[PDB]
């Protein structure tokens, strides 16, 4: 007869609560754990991946949808002139939507860490030239010029000595940052290359990414 | 520091509504719950972010009236594994067999809970099993045994009212399902377009859209 | 870098490692031994050197599915089709060889459990399911329809979280990825269920200027390895 | 001497009256309730005796009829974390998402309470955000998000009946509070003017009064 | 007064749960076990006949 | 069946006791208690003053 009396809060259902509860079948021993590649104990091990950062966004229909994953770049108009920016925060709708990460991030709320961008070039083995990436932080926004972009943090980026580059997202927690790319030379073509080339853009999370409340997203389903 | 918010104990150990079970008094009298991780229509695309999975998971039952209304009705869940039969009719042999077990709640009493171990011969669940199962069925006319492996089967759930006379109050229970111990293995990536069928992944190529949202141009905000 | 001469049992390729060499999952392919709840090694581990498949300007993609590729075909296609327990891993060696006035990144992927759909459409028709021509295509593979979603909702631009190598005719011409056993059950019927679907898909889309043969060659070359049987059934 | 009166968690941690929620028979059949601190409308001042404050909170939850009838109803409480999107309606699919914890008691059963961790990006609570919200620009119109700091959101509380069909019983859910292990920074001095808004300690400059009582001189009684 | 809260799931009656029960009658001592030939302890036993 | 007698006084919600609850979100690590100045723990290191 050892004596309770009842705290408030009994019998309450809490779809939450970490309890362990009868089970069905207590004479019943599962198929044993074998082992399985590619285990994964934790989802920061798919930020940590090179995930494709959908910039192009066209789909116009979608015979050129595949278009999304590419840079144009030519020789056309020339010199100087912007090629590409974009947003730099998973979280938001979305060129990121396109990488594991934005998609993860879209399953949870707050996030933290540094991010690793890197650019992969598609065009000839003779084809040179060379690009600027400048990374903007949220404050100030976009610099209207190279000249002003090449004061800010950036990275001058090559062609015929290197086709793969990797940018440092330093850090990100809460405008939102951006990165812009510049044509900092002329598009090279020898005599039979084509005047026109294009970049895949490759992302992922650095070692220090957290991400902490949970939350569901948005996909339909019908009968 | 805090990662524990992205381990996957933390990512499906939560109870969603998972099964819905009419029981009016003007369907037949019983209901057969087969039991599907869907339902919860969103761990649909939690779930294929990896091919193989395994974990227990425990069930809870809270049962009332449409209005809400709580009325002192004596229930009977009654868990029926894979392979065994489900129940014919009302007073089928099913209530009775006890192989498959069962649960006599009322509904004075709070929710009723129950755990379930994990049920396959293989090693862990699939969401993905790219060919036809042991062993292959030709004769033509048939493409139905596909992308469908039964060893996922987790068995079925049945209510009661009770029998043998009917009950008087219209009743629904609301199926409740959270997971523990899991384990996952190779990662697949995310669905990006809608789904169609279930235990088929299907899409519609007619309306084919991308994955996140799009702008005019590259250079623009 | 200059030279390559790579010779087993028969075959023979000639390839490098001068640049990126090997991808695996982490984890070579090993054996097994418990309870389970023949080992060629003398003729099995050749390089069975697969068709090669052209490329034109406007192509979308080409995917083979692990292992009815080689079933029918070769001495391990035959004791595939007689025994019926199967388990292996697998040197897969993908070399395109072109120009360097060319251009045009490839991603040669590894899915595991590739499970296909189709449209559904044609007349009216709102439920349909694969023909055994499309979820087993053998050797000659299968021209995919739509890349983006790899015929299975399954969008690309996340493919790279498995198993994965880039071409890029700029810096590599050469693939090389290295499969182990993936499996719910340590043995299956190598007939009925196709483990893992190779993908190549084209991203940037090979380009040329005027007059430069348009049609660039993939060899894809693979190796079985680790491969294991149990019991046989008669011969014809 | 003993002080044990006089410390945080003796000055603090009592259960008091935060919400007052009505649900009549013929608002909607729901209710949203933000969580607020306030309600008690004596913590404010009781607060605002310090700047930076951090706990975590245990609420209660008392339902009957304004009658103080007790009914068989069986409630769902619904907590909503901060970020996450609010019932639309009494029917929307906020209610199974189930990332949003909920609670299922009936009123026959005993106040369901349930404690609720600190919740801030921020190191801790701030009841002073002299400046303007992260980011406040420039041009025009905007003026209100002003001493507003988001990072002091705790979250939502929002309840059903439950469905389809409205209960026959009127509903009154009272919600009380209680704090746990307070640690407070920078002390304020205390208010001496009466409240005014909400997230803002304006005064009514046009009766201004002295702190306390006064007298008529210095040297009389 | 020692603080209790009834986990969900109470008053249920489960067809399977091994737990202890009241013994009808306390104060008895059956029949002692003595030793019969063949004794059986698991199935398996039998499915090697 | 650990053989419990309920002592009166159950069901009782009072605003004073020092019950520990269930948690909303046991999954989850709040902010880290960083270092802030001048914290208070007793109301009476301001009577000092």
């Amino acid at each position: 007869g050892f004596p309770t009396e009842l705290k408030p809060g009994t019998n309450q259902f809490l779809t939450t609560d970490d309890g362990v509860s009868a089970p069905i079948l207590p004479n019943f021993h599962p198929t044993p754990c074998i082992h399985i590649p590619g285990e994964v104990r934790n989802l920061l091990e798919l930020c940590q991946v090179e995930t494709i950062l959908e910039v192009n966004n066209v789909p116009t229909n979608a015979t050129s949808l595949m278009e999304r994953l590419r840079f144009p770049v030519s020789a056309q108009a020339g010199k100087g002139e912007l090629c590409a920016v974009f947003r730099a925060d998973p979280g938001r709708s979305g060129p990121w939507q396109s990488t594991l990460l934005g998609q993860l991030c879209g399953y949870y709320t707050q996030w933290s860490g540094s991010l690793e961008v890197t650019f992969m070039f598609t065009g000839s083995f003779m084809a040179t030239g060379k690009m600027l990436i400048a990374y903007t932080p949220p404050g100030g926004p976009l610099p209207k010029d190279r000249a002003t972009a090449m004061l800010g943090t950036h990275v001058i980026w090559d062609f015929g000595l290197q086709s793969s580059v990797t940018l440092v997202i330093p850090w990100i927690s809460n405008t939102t940052g951006l990165v812009s790319i510049w044509y900092q030379t002329n598009y090279v073509v020898p005599i039979g290359a084509p005047n026109t080339a294009y970049i895949i853009a490759l992302a992922a999370a650095q070692k220090n990414f957290t991400m902490q409340l949970c939350k569901d997203a948005s996909d339909i389903l019908q009968t | 520091h805090s990662t524990a918010e992205t381990t996957l104990d933390s990512f499906f150990s939560r109870a969603g509504l998972v099964g819905e079970i009419d029981l009016p008094l003007e369907p037949n009298g019983y209901a057969n719950w087969d039991i599907d991780i869907t339902g919860y229509a969103q761990m649909r695309r939690k779930v294929e972010l990896f091919t193989y999975m395994r974990f227990d998971a425990e069930f809870t039952f809270v049962a009332c009236t449409p209005t809400g209304e709580v009325v002192p009705q004596l229930l009977q869940y009654m868990f029926v594994p894979p392979g065994a039969p489900k129940p014919d009719s009302r007073e089928s042999l099913a209530w009775q067999t006890a192989t498959n077990p069962s649960v006599f709640v009322k509904l004075s009493d709070p929710p009723a809970q129950v755990s379930v171990p994990f049920m396959s011969p293989a090693s862990a669940y699939q969401w993905f099993y790219d060919g036809y199962p042991t062993f292959g069925e030709h004769k033509q006319e048939k493409d139905l045994e596909y992308g469908a492996c039964p060893n996922n089967m987790m068995g079925t759930f049945s209510v009661r009212t009770v029998g043998t006379s009917k009950s008087k109050y219209p009743l629904v229970v609301r199926i409740y399902m959270r997971m523990k111990h899991v384990r996952a293995w190779i990662p697949r990536p995310m669905r990006n377009q809608n789904y169609l069928f279930k235990a088929n992944p299907n899409y519609a190529g007619n309306s084919i859209k991308p994955t996140g949202a799009s702008r005019t141009a590259i250079t623009t905000l | 870098d200059r030279v390559a001469q790579l010779t087993i049992g028969n075959s023979t390729i000639t390839t490098q490692e001068a640049a990126n060499i090997i991808v695996g999952y982490g984890e070579w392919p090993s054996y097994c031994s418990d309870s389970d709840a023949t080992r060629p090694d003398v003729s099995v581990n050749r390089f069975y050197t697969l068709d090669t498949k052209l490329w034109e300007k406007s192509s979308k993609g080409w995917y083979w599915k692990f292992p009815d590729v080689l079933t029918e075909t070769g001495v391990f296609g035959q004791n595939a089709q007689f025994h019926y327990l199967y388990r292996s891993g697998f040197c897969i060696h993908v070399q395109c060889n072109a120009s360097k006035f060319h251009q045009g990144a490839l991603l040669v992927a590894v899915l595991p459990e590739y499970v296909i759909g189709t449209v559904a459409g044609g007349t009216g028709t709102e439920d349909s399911h694969p023909p055994y021509k499309q979820t087993q295509p053998g050797a000659d593979g299968f021209e995919l329809q739509h890349p983006y979603v790899l015929d299975a909702g399954i969008p690309i631009s996340q493919l790279t979280v498995c198993p994965h190598q880039w071409i890029n005719l700029r810096t590599n011409n050469c693939a090389t990825i290295i499969v182990p056993y993936i499996n719910a059950l340590p043995f299956d019927s190598a007939l009925n269920h196709c483990n893992f679907g190779l993908l190549v898909v084209p991203i940037s889309p090979l380009d040329y200027d005027q007059g430069a043969t348009p049609v660039i060659p993939i060899t894809i070359t693979l190796a079985p390895m680790c491969s294991e049987f149990a019991g046989l059934r008669q011969a014809v």
